[PDB]
């Protein structure tokens, strides 16, 4: 499958037991689409 | 016992020229290499051909 | 049948191989392959199955 | 590498001494609207095999749980503002607007809050809006003896 | 499996465990170094002799051949961070030069193969007459086709240049690792006994990789783990003597895995330092009537410390003393070879 | 032409391109290359 | 010895060679030896 | 390879204090404990320049120019 | 942005989260104890969200009298004076 | 919302019940007594001087020439970890490169040292003897050899304190006849927080003051042993002409907490051993860098000043 | 044992007799048990210890 990273895997306590932790480059090296809209222009401004 | 350092050093400073330092690693190794030397002396390939 | 047996670690490292080289393998192609030892039935010992 | 928390490992079946785990990104809003809504971690709590809970606090959490709710242990004003705070971590969470503590449990000649008392405390500070409080009897791991 | 201290304290599954992954450490592979063609090779730039040692271990002749370091392991569950058999690693010594990888991957280039058949021998390595690229290829490659001695080589980056007479123009080859490795030495291997051209190079690469959070650790019982967090340095805890303990082993491992005979080799290591010793650690030496721990704390009790091996620390983040005192040793941490490549 | 550098006895022997490879005294067939002045930084960390 | 000897039923002051030759009967056979590691077992859960 | 500047735990420098703790047990007819005179209280900065092999007196006897 | 007010402060600005950046447990912790001396103040207690990224979470309830600006402020200029009282006997033990 | 009321703020009963004394000092150690103060102010001291006062550290290598055996960034990073001599307060901060990155060095900012060895062959040697400090020349690379260049106004600017390693006899590298290295290391301000070196002291710890106090008068033989648990000097066996031997506690700041008593069966009645929750006990090592002194009073100078720093820009708001 | 700890030192050398490497393999009879058959054995490619 496309879009799927995969890594060794470290525990932290710190952030919660919703969230997981991601590490820079999957941050910005996974993708994915966003419609844009009236009122979230201003976001997808900042992120081009 | 003692941690052998000035042994180790002079080993490392002159190579021992008269003897390979640590013999046991050879008679580690003996399997194989005496197996060999079988093969060449000791007629080994003479008494199969 | 090699070039190093009996050699004092001097003249070995005055070549390129390692002090306490060990020695007992073949070379191919320059990946050092070796010849695992295999165990087999006791030789000449009439044994029951 | 990524992170997680330790509560969510039972689950997974890691020891985390590097073992590795498959990152998924689902692109569409479909998908991860379902995704978020019905497999939101806290959303598996119970394993269904059977009905006991699969997630927990672990070793060193649980053994110092066994230090912290022991009646031997006493805290002052400072360690008992600091250790709730810690506890709840609300900014980053959210929610609330200012937290609220109880009073202490011995008080004279010196004001000590006890143990129990933080973990009561924290039981409070995430009270719903307006939910009547807990009540609970249940034996514990530890036998008294 | 001899030369693993106190090899009878422990629970067989784990000296196997031991076993099997010693055979792993990402040690030093030998000495001459600078004469092996070998694909992938490892180096660790900082390895010493362990304090503790089973005679034996200086019988064979190891110590020309460290595998790994000695850590100042305090047994403590303080950063948190360390449980589910990770482990910590104080950042000071990471970055004071701890277990400092060196990988070498020494691939070859060989004309022989890519031509076809029939013509002769057509390619060659170089410049072929007529111009070349400047934006990367002349900054990197020399003139020969052959890469800079020791200029640091990005993924998308020429790494030998050869050309087709017919077309006369360059082909290239990039190096298609995918992480900023150097260059050492770059050999032409002549063809055989001799009238012919290079048709061969070999490239030795040498990528370095310190520890990168993940990168395996072990003591010599099992205890195979991760590097978590690399804590501060002034956020560790400490002693009254000052040594913020190195690396933070956690203690909810050592039961349901039967390896007291790493805290044995903690007293043996804590004892060695101290006086100038080298703890003698076969197996089988320490009976029951008198306990190795008994001997080793003789020891240590001589030296000054507490005589179980604990020791009074200070937390680092509250300043006020841990109630109970904390266990500090001198193990040794084989690290292993895991890190970035696989993960 | 470059310079190199003879495997076992260690001469310059100074080959250009398109050439048989070989020591031109010890008759040997390896040749590394030697570093020459190059301008590199590396941060100290 | 007690609860070998018990098992092949020979008593504790038992002769050395009999006792010898019962044990030899005993595991040649497969079964009598479940049993017997059954009464081991037993005796030595006991102690432990 | 080379001394560990700057031992691991502490930060006491141990460069120069290998070359002058070589010729202690050389030349002193003393024990382990000859590092004590070099100034080493701690046991961190201690197992460094004790338990260290220099394992570059062995590997700079490899000159590709050797000219011999 | 060293001093930032997170945006949870009620708007009697009786329960601010101030947000220091660039400082780990050095500062926070002995800001704490200071605060903590101070009678009006009904809770302070400092965190860290993740020690990665420099970012200290402080917190300060007070009473309604005064808000919890003036709160820090004094607290600040306190332990200012604590390292000055230091300063002075040390530099007056030696010659 | 409980005061205790005796947890007041007040600067002059403070400054009263603070007392400190400095047991020795001399140009590498410091060991002194701060009391009257509460933990979090000594582990902010300790902090402050392991990690956040600056000193010089080399930063960047450039090479120009390097055939060593040592590995390339190794020996980067060996260099980088040497400390050098400079008061870190003649200079300013390094503004870090963001893109536009070359023009990036002036003479207040940074400091340039440049090392060249070549080692070549020595041929007096008679036999065979490899030192090799005697077969070859300039075979050791030390780091007394890394010689300062003056920037311009600088070799004015430090006439008086020449920018000179801290210890000229350091081992950075080792090489045989062929081989050179030739580089020059540019040295930035730093704080101990990012990297290590920076860090000027080395060693920088506080004990709280063991207390040792006999509950029961032990006798005899047994005071021999008492004085043997503790090491030398803290524990006295009274000359009292009634009986024959008792045991008190002379000194404890020579003792460690080791704890060996309460391991004996037969002492653990008589004696506790606890700990005077206000006394501190500081012992500074420095490295290369700084007298002591200065090194504790430039901390607190810092923390005085990150509090003027998070006072100001509050003020702003 | 004897002619060989003969031949270790001083004794001179002469063809060893029984050769140190040998096993004598006596088989003790016994009811239901391995066949008895004194197993003297002289060959390489065996385990020695
Ligand atoms: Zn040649
Ligand atoms: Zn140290």
């Amino acid at each position: 499958v496309n879009y799927a990273a995969r890594s060794v895997i470290s525990p932290d306590p710190n952030i919660e037991t919703n969230e997981i932790g991601v590490p820079p480059v999957f941050a910005t090296k996974l993708t994915y689409p966003e419609p844009v809209t009236l009122y979230n222009f201003n976001e997808m401004r900042n992120a081009v | 016992m003692s941690f052998q350092t000035l042994e180790r050093e002079r080993t490392f400073k002159n190579p021992p020229k008269d003897g390979t330092s640590f013999p046991d690693l050879q008679k580690a190794v003996k399997p194989h290499v005496d197996s060999f030397n079988a093969l060449t002396n000791a007629g080994l390939l003479n008494y199969a051909v | 049948r090699c070039h190093l047996e009996g050699l004092s670690p001097a003249e070995l490292i005055a070549h390129k191989e390692e002090s306490e080289e060990m020695g007992g393998y073949f070379i191919v192609n320059g990946i050092e392959k070796l010849i695992r030892m295999l165990i087999l039935p006791k030789r000449n010992h009439p044994t029951a199955i | 590498t990524i992170r997680m928390h330790y509560a969510n490992c039972n689950s997974y079946n890691a020891d985390f001494d590097g073992d590795e785990m498959n990152m998924h990104f689902p692109q569409s809003t479909n998908a991860r609207s379902e995704a978020q809504f019905i497999a939101n971690t806290d959303s598996q709590y119970l394993v269904p095999t059977s009905g006991d809970p699969l997630r927990g606090l672990i070793q060193d959490h649980v053994v110092m749980g066994v230090w912290l709710t022991c009646k031997d242990t006493f805290y002052t004003r400072d360690e008992y503002q600091q250790l709730l705070f810690q506890a709840l971590k609300p900014d980053e969470t959210g929610m609330y607007g200012r937290i609220k503590t109880l009073p202490p449990a011995i008080q004279r000649p010196g004001i000590y809050w006890t143990g129990k008392q933080i973990i009561s405390s924290v039981l409070l500070n995430l009270k719903p809006s307006d939910r009547p409080g807990l009540n609970l009897k249940s034996k514990a791991k530890v036998p008294g003896k | 499996a001899n030369m693993t201290p106190f090899s009878d304290f422990n629970q067989s599954p784990r000296n196997m465990y031991q076993c099997q992954m010693g055979k792993q450490t990402m040690g030093t592979p030998g000495t001459a170094l600078r004469y092996r063609t070998d694909n992938k090779l490892y180096r660790l730039q900082t390895g010493q002799t362990p304090v503790v040692r089973p005679k034996l271990h200086n019988t064979y002749g190891l110590d020309h051949y460290p595998n790994g370091t000695n850590a100042v392991v305090a047994v403590i569950s303080y950063t948190g961070y360390d449980m589910e058999d990770a482990m910590i690693l104080n950042k000071s010594a990471h970055e004071r030069g701890f277990g400092y990888g060196t990988v070498y991957k020494g691939e070859s280039f060989d004309l022989s193969q890519k031509r076809r058949r029939g013509e002769p021998v057509v390619h060659h390595f170089g410049f072929a007459p007529g111009s070349t690229p400047r934006r990367e290829w002349l900054q990197k490659l020399d003139a020969d086709g052959l890469p800079f001695i020791g200029i640091k080589l990005e993924d998308g980056d020429p790494i030998v240049a050869y050309y087709d007479e017919s077309t006369g123009q360059n082909f290239i080859e990039t190096y298609h690792g995918t992480e900023p490795g150097f260059v050492d030495e770059v050999r032409l291997l002549g063809n055989d006994v001799g009238d012919s051209e290079c048709q061969q190079i070999h490239v030795k690469l040498r990528i370095t990789r310190s520890p990168i959070i993940g990168d395996k650790f072990s003591s010599r019982h099992g205890q195979k783990g991760i590097c978590s967090q690399k804590w501060p340095t002034v956020d560790m805890p400490f002693t009254e003597s000052g040594m913020q303990p190195d690396i933070i082993i956690n203690p909810h491992a050592f039961p349901s895995r039967m390896t007291i005979g790493m805290f044995i080799e903690s007293l043996a290591g804590k004892a060695g330092a101290c006086h100038g010793l080298a703890q003698d650690s076969t197996p089988f030496i320490y009976s029951e009537q008198q306990t190795a721990a008994d001997y080793f704390g003789e020891q240590l009790v001589k030296a000054g410390y507490n005589y179980h091996g604990n020791e009074p620390m200070y937390s680092g983040i509250t300043g006020q003393e841990m109630k109970a005192d904390i266990y500090i040793g001198v193990v040794y941490y084989q690290r292993l070879r895991h890190m970035v490549s696989d993960k | 032409t470059m310079i190199y550098l003879c495997a076992d006895c260690g001469a310059r022997n100074t080959i250009q391109a398109k050439e048989v490879i070989r020591c031109r005294e010890c008759g040997h067939r390896v040749m590394y290359k030697m570093r020459t002045k190059r301008m590199v930084q590396f941060e100290a960390r | 010895l007690e609860a070998a000897s018990e098992y092949v039923g020979l008593s504790t002051d038992s002769p050395i060679a009999l006792l010898n030759a019962n044990l030899e009967e005993v595991y040649r056979d497969d079964e009598k030896l479940q049993g017997l590691d059954a009464a081991m077992k037993g005796k030595m859960n006991g102690l432990t | 390879m080379i001394i560990p500047i700057r031992c691991f735990s502490c930060g006491k420098v141990i460069g120069d204090k290998w070359d002058t703790y070589l010729t202690l047990l050389q030349e002193d007819n003393t024990e382990g404990e000859a590092l004590d005179k070099l100034g080493l209280q701690r046991y961190c900065c201690r197992r460094m320049i004790l338990t260290h092999v220099d394992l570059i007196e062995k590997l700079l006897c490899y000159n590709p120019l050797s000219k011999q | 942005e060293k001093i930032i007010i997170l945006p949870g402060h009620s708007a009697d600005l009786t329960s601010v989260t101030f947000q220091i950046q660039k400082e780990d447990h050095t500062l926070g912790n002995s800001l704490r104890y200071v605060i903590m001396k101070n009678p009006e103040v009904e809770f302070c207690g400092y965190s860290i969200p993740h020690p990665s990224e420099a970012k200290m979470n402080f917190r300060i309830q007070t009473a309604p009298s005064t808000t919890a600006v003036d709160v820090l402020r004094k607290g600040l200029d306190d332990l200012i004076d604590l390292c000055d009282a230091v300063t002075e006997k040390f530099t007056e033990q030696l010659p | 919302y409980y005061f205790d009321e005796d947890n007041i703020w007040d600067l002059d009963k403070f400054k009263k019940n603070l007392k400190v004394s400095i047991t020795s000092l001399d140009q590498e150690t410091m060991v002194f007594e701060i009391s009257g103060i509460d933990a979090s102010i000594a582990n902010a001291f300790r902090r402050i001087l392991i990690a956040e006062i600056p000193t010089l550290a080399f930063e960047f290598v450039y090479i120009i020439n390097n055939t060593s055996i040592i590995q390339d960034e190794v020996l980067s990073h060996r260099i980088g970890l040497v400390p050098i001599s400079a008061d870190p307060d003649m200079f300013k901060w390094f503004q870090h490169p963001l893109p536009g990155q070359e023009a990036t060095h002036t003479d207040y900012d940074t400091v340039v040292f440049s090392l060249n060895k070549k080692c070549e062959f020595n041929k007096n040697a008679a036999t065979d003897e490899k030192d090799p400090k005697r077969l070859y020349v300039n075979s050791e690379v030390y780091s007394g050899d890394l010689i300062w260049k003056p920037q311009g106004r600088q070799e004015e600017r430090f006439a008086d304190n020449p920018i000179r390693v801290v210890n000229p006899d350091i081992v950075v590298a080792k090489l045989r006849p062929g081989q050179e290295i030739d580089l020059e290391a540019h040295a930035i301000l730093g704080i101990g927080q990012d990297h290590a070196k920076f860090s000027p002291v080395a060693t920088a710890s506080y004990r709280l003051l063991p207390t040792i106090h006999i509950l029961s008068p032990i006798e005899g033989e047994d005071a021999v042993k008492f004085q043997k648990c503790f090491p030398k000097g803290v524990i006295e066996l009274e000359e009292g002409p009634d009986g024959k031997k008792q045991a008190r506690v002379a000194d404890v700041r020579k003792d460690t907490v080791s704890r060996e008593c309460l391991r004996h069966p037969e002492f653990a009645d008589k004696v506790q051993l606890g700990r005077v929750r206000d006394h501190y006990l500081f012992s500074v090592e420095s490295t290369g860098i700084m007298k002591p002194d200065v090194l504790f009073i430039k901390s607190i100078a810092v923390l005085k000043s990150k509090c003027l720093a998070v006072k100001s820009s509050l003020q702003n708001i | 044992i004897e002619y060989a700890v003969k031949l270790r030192n001083g004794t001179a050398t002469e063809p060893a007799k029984v050769p140190l490497d040998l096993e004598i393999g006596y088989v003790p009879p016994s009811h239901n048990g391995q066949y008895p058959g004194l197993y003297l054995f002289s060959n390489p490619a065996r385990m020695v210890r």
